[PDB]
RNA sequence: GGGAUGGCUUGUGGCGGCCAAGCGUUCAUAGCGACGUCGCUUUGAUCCUUCGAUGUCGGCUCUUCCUAUCAUACCGAAGCAGAAUUCGGUAAGCGUUGGAUUGUACCCACUAAUAGGGAACGAGCUGGGUUUAGACCGUCGUGAGACAGGUUAGUUUUACCCUACUGAUGAACUCGUCGCAAUGGUAAUUCAGCUUAGUACGAGAGGAACCGCUGAUUCAGAUAAUUGGUUUUU
RNA sequence: UAACUGAACGUGGGCGAAUGUCGACACUAGUGGGCCAUUUUUGGUAAGCAGAACUGGCGAUGCGGGAUGAACCGAACGCGGGGUUAAGGUGCCGGAGUGGACGCUCAUCAGACACCACAAAAGGCGUUAGUACAUCUUGACAGCAGGACGGUGGCCAUGGAAGUCGGAAUCCGCUAAGGACUGUGUAACAACUCACCUGCCGAAUGUACUAGCCCUGAAAAUGGAUGGCGCUCAAGCGU
């Protein structure tokens, strides 16, 4: 859902008389800004203790960029979606280079498949699958296999959309 | 996927017998070792083998298992660090194909004796090389298609003629009664369901089964066996034929 | 509104009375010159399966069709001369009927 | 799901000569020379073995990929053809009038033409002309058959369903009038 | 019926005998073999209507006891 | 002086009780509920039980549209032997009549069949609803009069305007002759007889169909040799 | 008040949250039981609906966009010039992209303004993405070649009924496995077949649900409507 960056959102509640240490809660969120991000922080704080906004403070904001943004890697994203029926579980992998470039795939993927919104998506888990026989779904299996060669049959070729007339019929061999 | 074949659901009494029937034909030959002295590996390949309950009945103090081959090469061990007794690993080299078990407590000479001179004429399977031509005269059809005199014989089944129709006869009903061509006979030849060195297909043993002709044998070839008093395996003249495995 | 009065029997009668009532009131409507008063408030309310049966005990089902197991039929006659004279009637009792209906193009509208 | 690859292999006989150009499939045979038009199944054709034809689909859906099976027999028929042929005997039976079928070869038109005349007494004289290729005669070995034998297997069976189709009896019980041509027997010349 | 003791929209509607949608209504119970403590027949009873008779066709009621 | 519900509707009842896939529900184990089922609503009878116009519909001429198809065309199934059919499907191309009854909507006949609707019923003509003024009877009222009502007789009377339609001329391009065809319309319909054949089929009674031939019904376009009609041929 | 002990009112002295920034008369009006809508609430209906409170709009009002318009969205208005947007749009009509990325869908009048009704826990051997359960080299699903047996023609019944017109029971043995039988068939038998098992093969399948898009899920009557052309790796749908 756009150009996604991932954020540690650290936060805690304020500090009382009875608590002068509260605890630290850290998540990774994918979120276009800083902005959205402390807003999901909330979001999911509310989702799961007794914090919000107003009693507490958001220690700190990081981004986690990516180690090895040049290497091929294969993620597998587990979560959850909520439809007409209810929430339901989803697991998919992806072949990307990011685990930000796997989180825009996957929202639009499942905007395109199941019409689910950023609004009703909840990322559970993007973990890294360290061999090949990690991957189970066949649209990768096809994908991680040895010796992957193919050709690109009917490549239309790209004409200026200003040049309206041609004098030759193009071919779509290159 | 929404275009799939649909699965029909028998409405019958007995299931699928699974992953149990299997444990129990491995408790069952492990426990049948430690009570016989030898354990023959019987060979019927190509064959009808409807005439192995009345094995099974003439060997009453035998045991016969005739299970997967697989399963029963499992339930007496493959490997020495696997065999429920010494030597059972070399026996086990002979179970390939269609085979069987024979645990009994006789003599050797005398089981090799019963299973040669053991001999049934049976209907030929698919495969088979036929012994001689068979051809069923014009006219009425009768029940054996010639092999008796036509006057010894009752004219064929009025609801056969479908299926003979299905398996290639060109037969029609007249007055009730299957005929090739006219009921006295013309206008056509005999219909020649086989002839002498050609391979029958199940079309022609089909036919050959609904005429009661019979051109095969029951003949079980004793391969080899394995006494549990010398621990080894005495191999015997069909062994040296028959793949190994 | 609730009401414990809606429970309750609203007009009861004894088995002597009901009797009398019906066999006077039968006395009176076999005089046709004789008038009742004030009849509107007189209680007239209380003044005024052979086929299940075989179709139970037999059904249609049992009797003719594909599923049937009828195999005895049932007869008006039990011995040979019961059977003639039978016969004899019905043809008598036959002939008699068309005697009667033919006693008894196309014609005008 | 979009399938990167998939392949399906035809073996060819010595006999056999394949000529494939621009999907269009000519095969050369002991018996004739048949050729049809595949240009409307996007399929790419290889030679990945002495004797082999391979067929190829890149990136295709499932529908593309179970099309190479409709097409792997079609060109394994149409070498079944041209090796050994196709054969369809067919009786026809009548219960009171008999059905008398006459076959010619209209030489200008160069194909086999059959007549059938008297089909349960009716007076109208029913005429069917074959797909070229199609030879018909009558069995002199049976009673009542006719062979059809070609190598289009395509042309052979509609030839014998359009035989089958003509002499159909209508406003009548079926249980009752059993007449008719009927296909007995398929299967190969040789 | 033997009569109609209570129309619910108004009285003039039971005066006129109107049968509606839980109208309470007097019935002949002879028919249902209910007796008092001592053997005496009780022949009324009141029942209500359960249905709409004029979209119907048929006056539905249950017996109030 | 003021006025003159509508993406409705269609083929399968209500009430009351069981059963049950499921929905809900585990600190409460309730409540809804598809598919069904059960009770109330004469041994082919009876003909001696017709149960309230405040709301109005008919008819003539004529055109078109819809399909929710009566007939004709084709097809599937049924003890569908044949004949005659019955149920269902595609189909609106083509037809769907003549009469009786007003003490007040159903009968009869021909026919292949006598299918159902819309364009009104959310200023053409003509009979009832229906009702100005005359009159009579019945009910009501002291009465004038009114009506539960019944009966009789009774005034709206364009077109030459614009558009639409049906036909008929026409300027400009010299006049005229012979043509092409964009587009618009479009047409045929049903039955009977001969042969097949008293044949297939059938116990019998009965009894087809394709090819071929000849007429007729309805419709359409013409025509006047003949026959009727018409006569100011005065 | 026991009391200058208090209660008021004076004498004198000293010293306070944010944000934004009028009152009283006189005279004269029009309107004061209107329409629509959001939210809240009270009653109901077969479905409709009927009422109250606050707020906004209209009647009084133009402009840009919804092709069009009392109630929708943006925005309120002196006469002009330049720049930038809102709502809405960028295939042509039409000013602005046949823009870019990833997928889904082929509809025998798709869809592009839907939410309401038809309408249901509805019907789809259309097409994708998932969830759960199960099988599987000890050989999964499908096929091909075979077996599919004995007590027993189980009991009652029936003119006849042998697994297969009916009623009730439905067990044991040989088993690798086989029902007192799933259908075809016979007058009854016979015969075939199915459930089940074995041999060949060769690696992934089966069932039930969930979520997308698509078809059906009821239509009349002059010829017509996503506004029109037209659009199919869209000029449709989701981001």
């Amino acid at each position: 859902m756009g150009r996604l960056q991932e954020y540690q959102v650290i936060g805690r509640h304020l500090p009382t008389e009875a608590n002068p240490n509260p605890a630290l809660y850290r998540m990774r969120i994918f979120a276009p800004n800083e902005v959205v991000a402390k807003s999901r922080f909330w979001y999911f704080l509310r989702g799961l203790k007794k914090v919000k906004k107003a009693t507490g403070e958001i220690v700190s904001v990081n981004v986690i960029s990516e180690k090895h943004p040049l290497k091929v890697k294969n993620f597998g994203i587990w979560l959850r979606y909520d439809s007409r029926s209810g929430t339901h579980n989803m697991y998919k992998e992806y072949r990307e280079t990011s685990r930000v470039a796997a989180v825009e795939a996957m929202y639009a993927d499942m905007a395109a498949r199941h019409r689910a919104r950023f609004r009703s998506i909840h990322i559970l888990k993007v973990v890294e699958l360290e061999k090949t026989e990690d991957v189970k779904r066949p649209y990768i299996k096809q994908l991680v296999a040895k010796n992957l060669s193919f050709p690109l049959p009917h490549r239309v070729p790209k004409i200026s959309t200003k040049k309206i007339f041609s004098a030759k019929r193009p071919s779509t061999f290159s | 996927p929404k275009s799939k074949r649909a699965r029909v659901y028998h409405l019958t009494q007995v299931n699928k017998k699974g992953r149990e029937a299997k444990e129990r034909l491995f408790s069952n030959i492990r426990e049948t070792i430690p009570k016989y002295q030898h354990c023959f590996v019987f060979s019927v390949d190509n064959m009808r083998n409807n005439y192995l309950k009345d094995v099974r009945h003439e060997l009453n103090d035998c045991r016969i298992f005739f299970g997967k081959t697989k399963l029963m090469a499992r339930a007496l061990g493959t490997t020495p660090e696997e065999e429920q007794a010494d030597g059972l690993h070399r026996l086990t080299r002979y179970l390939t194909g269609t085979v069987g078990l024979l645990f009994t407590n006789r003599d050797p000479a005398d089981i090799e004796s019963y299973f040669s001179n053991l001999s049934q004429v049976d209907f030929a399977r698919a495969g088979t090389v036929a012994p001689r031509t068979v051809t069923v005269p014009p006219g009425i059809v009768y029940s054996t298609g010639g092999e008796v005199p036509p006057e010894h014989d009752v004219p064929v089944s009025h609801t056969l003629e479908p299926e003979l129709r299905r398996l290639g006869m060109p037969v029609r009903m007249i007055k009730g009664k299957v005929c090739l061509g006219d009921e006295k006979g013309e206008a056509s030849e005999g219909y020649t369901i086989c002839k002498e060195g050609e391979v029958l297909d199940s079309r022609q043993t089909r036919l050959l089964k609904l005429f009661s002709i019979c051109l095969s044998e029951f003949k079980v070839s004793l391969l080899g066996y394995w006494s549990s008093a010398s621990g080894e395996v005495t191999e015997l003249e069909a062994g040296k034929t028959r793949p190994k495995r | 509104e609730p009401n414990r009065k809606w429970f309750t029997n609203t007009r009861v009668i004894s088995q002597d009375t009901l009797q009398s009532f019906r066999e006077a009131m039968a006395e009176k409507q076999k005089d046709p010159y004789t008038v009742l008063l004030k009849s509107n408030k007189l209680p007239m309310s209380l003044i005024r399966h052979q086929a299940k049966m075989t179709i139970e005990r037999e059904p249609f089902s049992e009797t003719f069709g594909p599923k049937a197991q009828r195999k005895r039929p049932k007869l008006s006659f039990n011995t040979v001369d019961e059977l003639a004279g039978y016969s004899e009637q019905s043809l008598d009792s036959y002939h008699a009927r068309l005697e009667e209906k033919k006693l008894l193009s196309v014609a005008t509208a | 799901m979009r399938y990167i690859h998939s392949e399906e292999t035809i073996p060819v006989p010595e006999n056999v000569k394949v000529s494939i150009k621009s999907r269009l499939v000519t095969v050369e045979g002991p018996r004739g020379k048949l050729q049809k038009d595949l240009s409307h199944i996007a399929v790419n054709f290889s030679v990945v073995k002495k004797g082999v034809i391979g067929l190829e689909i890149h990136h295709g859906s499932r529908k593309d990929v179970a099309a190479l099976r409709t097409v792997r027999t079609i060109i394994n028929n149409m070498i079944i053809g041209v090796t050994k042929g196709f054969k369809y005997k067919m009786r026809y039976v009548y219960a009171h009038f008999p059905i008398n079928v006459n076959v010619e070869k209209n030489a200008e038109t160069g194909c086999y033409e059959v007549e059938i005349r008297n089909f349960i007494g009716e007076k109208i004289v029913r005429k069917v002309v074959m797909a070229p290729g199609v030879e018909v005669e009558i069995s002199k070995a049976q009673k009542d058959e006719l062979i059809l034998s070609g190598n289009s297997l395509e042309a052979v069976s509609q030839s014998a369903a359009d035989i089958q189709q003509i002499c159909k009896v209508r406003n009548k019980d079926i249980r009752k009038f059993l007449d008719g041509i009927y296909v007995s027997e398929k299967g190969n010349i040789v | 019926i033997l009569s109609v003791k209570k129309n619910p929209s108004n009285p003039l509607y039971t005066q006129l005998g109107v049968l509606t949608k839980g109208t309470i209504i007097e019935v002949n119970v002879s028919d249902l073999g209910i007796v008092t403590a001592s053997g005496k027949i009780a022949w009324g009873r009141y029942a209500q209507i359960t249905n709409n008779p004029e979209n119907d066709g048929c006056v539905n009621a249950v017996l109030l006891v």
